[PDB]
């Protein structure tokens, strides 16, 4: 894989590495919650006057 | 526990006719009062839900 023109003894063969970003997700951490109820009563008021 | 007190004044008037009586009469007064009243309660309620 050393390129052809590196094949010379006096052209130096080494690596350029680079790392490019192509796209960046962030994701907000946060939690909801619902709630749904529903309820009955009764009551029964016996009172004297 | 209560107690009231009212106060009064009025006058009425009476006019009175006949085949030949004929008079008009008038009065005046006034009138106080003085309650006294008290009242005990017992009540209960159940109430579920």
């Amino acid at each position: 894989n050393v390129s052809p023109e590196a094949r010379h003894p006096l052209v130096a063969a080494y690596p350029i590495v680079h790392v490019d970003m192509e796209n960046i997700i962030l994701s907000k951490n946060e939690d909801q919650s619902t709630q749904n109820t529903d309820s009955q009563t009764r009551t029964i008021s016996k009172n004297t006057s | 526990t209560s107690r009231t007190h009212t106060s009064e004044v009025h006058g009425n008037a009476e006019v009175h006719a006949s085949f030949f009586d004929i008079g008009g009469s008038v009065s005046a007064g006034f009138s106080n009062s003085n309650s006294s009243t008290v009242a005990i309660d017992h009540s209960l309620s159940l109430a579920g839900e």
